[PDB]
RNA sequence: GCCUUUUUAUU
């Protein structure tokens, strides 16, 4: 949370839609990172409960992670305008753009000619500011899903699997032509990471 | 090498000093042409400047240098 | 010795990589180029060193030079690829004979913000200072006299220098800071 | 204000402070105002900007 | 010309430490005491966690059935995790935690040489009764920090091998021993708790000896 | 594993004078350049024994402004040169030094007696009866404390480190630690930092 | 394997 704020700074995250606002109030029986549901007190229902499903570690607009952590332990109740769940890059209904870092307005042996920032390495080592960048590799199959080319990372289908540690310069969705030549895609090279998720729809992977 | 104003009193122009000292390079790169400075572990850019800081290599004197290599 | 195998050699970073890479890269030299060339000095050539970090390290006294300073511009940079136009970049677009700038008879090589704030804490006078009014045998004592913690940084003391045009000496009133610039400065 | 709630910590009530140097040792001879100011890393980063 | 004695160690918590050295002569406690504030922050040995691999999930990402603390806050826990090994420098330890209860550091089965310091470190909260978690959590002893860049379900994580956090030393009065230019040392060190504050000074100390042997070959 | 560490070559070795001197470590670690050459430079500085003058006992001469006669030097220019000799002594700690001029002449420390094991190993420098007493010192006092000449007893005169980036072929940002120095000539530059390490490494002793 | 508009953003 930021050391130093606003009074407006609780009131951005509970009129976002990306960070989950309770409809109705009451007290929790379920608290997940995937979906926590809430039971409505006698007064807020109308029956049942209702239920809501974070968002987690999905693509946006920009190639950027968007996850919705949990703020509430189990027990708790929270009325209707309360948070249930912070958004990303927010915690307990505070908008947290950044890191509340020890910053000495100094020169240090250089690295301070113009305004740039000299960092710590205890902030490498914490990860207070290391993010996570979610990109996109669409394939647009005109062209088999078979990997058939004249590796590890495929489960015998084409389609790399969930929570492969991919590196810039492999095969990642397997594209050929009928003809053979292989003329399809592959991971560029600095943006090695494992998979979220892959979203097949219209074989065994779909 | 750090700078070039050494090189420079000896030819004047600086332009003058390019293409005497990229006439003396290609003679290093593919013609032999070992030089008359001691040689280092740096590239054939720096020889091609030290032999000027001196004044051994001159636009001059390179041409009578070519047509000595053509009478060989 | 091909080219099928050295793309392989390359892909696969391995220790004998990046000794082969630092006998490439000790004398070449290296367009710096800012995006936006309103000046002459937005093209300036270096002579890099591998490091780590996928940014390039802009040198702060051409940094007025490019007239664009650190807040996160991204800027391109070029190399050279022959011989006749590698020393075209060492004697015309090298940051070291880029000095004066074509505009004015003032140098473009000048202090905008930090070295000049380090210049100019030492260059100063100050009365009750530690060591005030003791004598020293040269400007490099002014070294052992600050490191060492005894006397401040601005101390009104009276140092023994060398000028030249040959040498002269005199005793004259000279600070604890200005006497660490007596060994940076040239005899001349 | 801030200065007032500088009071109720354990550090004193001036800005700056007196504090060592990391790769000399050597206390600084001006106090330099550290603190906990707010930083954000922005979306501009060097591995899709290279 | 006075060697200095760790005389006293006095530790208020297993966290913080503080330790004694004297005696030491007049501007040489600027010295020796930013000496061993260096190497202790620069390479020390510490336990820290490098490879977790979890049954169920693969990737560091996807959240677990069962948990209330998202999965990439359950390796930061792990990273704030203080272990000591004695004699093997790779280990391998299991949560095995079922039912209710937050998992805390204390319910980690540890073996005769792997010691936990400190038991109410919380790893992640468990919500649900039937569900449980079980991790294979690997431990290397290291020096310095290593990022996580430099096996599908074996998800890679940074491995902090720094034992201590922040070291605190100041010159002070000490007694006079019929001897002038003569102060007091003292470090206060404010560790994780993996190593002994008396042996933290003196484990800095041997690799600042040998790496001063190179000044005696010149 | 942990206990291995990075051991520099010493190749760069170069003098440019019999004083002056620039070394080069490389490679070390990452954080190590820095911290072993600041804490052997606080040490030659301040935590190292030496020789030099103390007292100065001038005929005549009671207070810091004076003027001698006969001789083409001032007060203000006779013990700011003395505060800087290339003096030695190795049997005791404290000995005196006498020095006699006659008629009109430049004085130079050529001419001076040694009296015994006192050496002097800059003799073209320019420094009557003149009564001087040379002790053994650690690092360096000032004259206003002592309230009488300050005394340079640290045998280095000025030394400065630098730290630049070192590739070990299998990882990055090493450090790569330059040492310049320049001393009076008493002992060797060479020596200087040998000198400076066995002093580190008696203080070391009883933690090892 | 691209190209051109539009929007966002940077100097
Ligand atoms: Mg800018």
């Amino acid at each position: 949370k930021p050391l130093v704020g606003t009074g407006m700074e609780r009131a951005v995250a509970v009129d976002s839609g990306v960070t989950a606002v309770a409809k109705r109030g009451g007290v929790v029986q379920y608290v997940d990172a995937s979906r926590i549901v809430i039971k409505v007190n006698e007064d807020e229902m109308y029956a049942g409960i209702d239920i809501y499903n974070l968002t987690k570690y999905t693509r946006s607009n920009q190639n950027t992670c968007i996850n919705q952590m949990p703020c509430v332990s189990l027990g708790e109740p929270v009325e209707r305008g309360d948070v249930l769940a912070d958004g990303p890059s927010t915690d307990l209904g505070e908008l947290a753009l950044g890191q509340n870092m020890r910053v000495a307005f100094m020169p240090w042996n250089g690295y301070n000619f113009e305004d740039s920032i000299l960092v710590s390495e205890r902030v490498v080592q914490e990860d207070r500011f290391t993010t996570i960048h979610i990109q996109e590799l669409a394939c647009v199959s005109r062209e088999e899903i078979t990997a058939d080319i004249p590796l590890s990372k495929l489960d015998e289908s084409g389609i790399v699997y969930i929570g492969a540690e991919v590196t810039g310069g492999d095969i990642l969705v397997g594209k050929v032509t009928p003809k053979v030549k292989d003329s399809s895609l592959r991971v560029p090279n600095g943006v090695s990471g494992t998979v979220i998720d892959v979203q097949v729809f219209t074989d065994k992977r779909a | 090498r750090v700078t070039v104003q050494d090189a420079v009193e000896k030819i004047g122009n600086r332009f003058d000093l390019v293409l005497v000292a990229a006439r003396r390079a290609r003679q290093m790169q593919v013609g032999g042409k070992d030089p008359l400075v001691p040689e280092e572990n740096d590239k054939t850019t720096v020889i091609a400047l030290r032999e000027i800081e001196e004044g051994l290599i001159n636009n001059q004197i390179l041409d009578v240098r070519e047509r000595q290599e053509q009478q060989e | 010795t091909t080219i099928k195998a050295a793309k392989k050699m390359v892909e696969r970073e391995e220790a004998v990589v990046w000794d082969i890479l630092d006998e490439v890269i000790r004398e070449h030299p290296v367009l710096l180029n800012r995006a936006p060339t309103l000046h002459r000095l937005g093209i300036q050539a270096f002579e890099p060193v591998l490091i780590e970090g996928k940014a390039i390290q802009l040198h702060p006294l051409v940094c007025a030079a490019y007239n664009a300073d650190f807040d996160g511009d991204q800027m391109a940079v070029h190399v050279p690829l022959t011989l006749e136009a590698q020393l075209e970049a060492r004697a015309l677009m090298m940051s070291t004979n880029n000095i004066l700038s074509p505009a004015n008879g003032e140098p473009i090589i000048v202090p905008s913000q930090d070295v000049v704030l380090g210049l100019y804490y030492m260059t100063r006078d100050c009365v009750n200072a530690k060591g005030e009014g003791m004598v020293l045998t040269g400007p490099k004592e002014a070294e052992r006299l600050y490191r060492s913690g005894l006397a401040s940084l601005h101390a009104r003391v009276k140092v023994r220098i060398t000028e030249y045009e040959v040498a002269k000496t005199s005793l004259k009133d000279t600070t604890v800071g200005r006497a660490i610039l007596w060994m940076i400065v040239p005899k001349g | 204000e801030i200065k007032e709630l500088l009071k109720l910590g354990d550090l004193p009530t001036s800005g700056q402070i007196r504090l060592y140097d990391g790769r000399t040792g050597e206390q600084f001879e001006r106090p330099v105002t550290v603190g906990y100011m707010y930083m954000l890393k922005l979306n501009h980063l060097v591995d899709d900007k290279m | 010309f006075l060697k200095p004695r760790l005389v006293d160690i006095e530790q208020v918590s297993s966290t913080h430490a503080k330790v004694t050295l004297e005696p030491l002569e007049r501007g040489f406690g600027h010295t020796l005491g930013n000496a061993l504030r260096r190497i202790l922050l620069s390479s020390m040995p510490g336990c820290a966690v490098t490879e977790v691999e979890i049954d169920g999930v693969l990737h560091e990402y996807s959240t677990k059935e069962g948990v209330q603390e998202d999965i990439l806050e359950i390796l930061l826990n792990l990273k704030g995790l203080a272990v000591r090994v004695q004699g093997k420098d790779e280990v391998i330890l299991t949560l095995n935690k079922s039912g209710i209860g937050p998992v805390t550091a204390a319910d980690i089965t540890h073996d005769g040489d792997v010691e936990i310091v400190k038991p109410q470190h919380v790893i992640c909260h468990l919500t649900d009764e039937n569900a449980s978690i079980s991790m294979r959590i690997k431990v290397q002893r290291g020096r310095g920090y290593v990022p996580a860049s430099t096996p599908i379900g074996r998800l890679l994580v940074d491995a902090c091998y720094s034992p201590v956090e922040r070291i605190a030393y100041n010159v002070e009065a000490a007694r006079v021993e019929q001897r002038t230019d003569l102060d007091k040392l003292v470090i206060e060190m404010e560790t994780n708790g993996t190593i002994d504050p008396e042996e933290a000074i003196r484990r800095a100390a041997t690799i600042l000896a040998e790496q001063l042997e190179a000044f005696v070959d010149l």
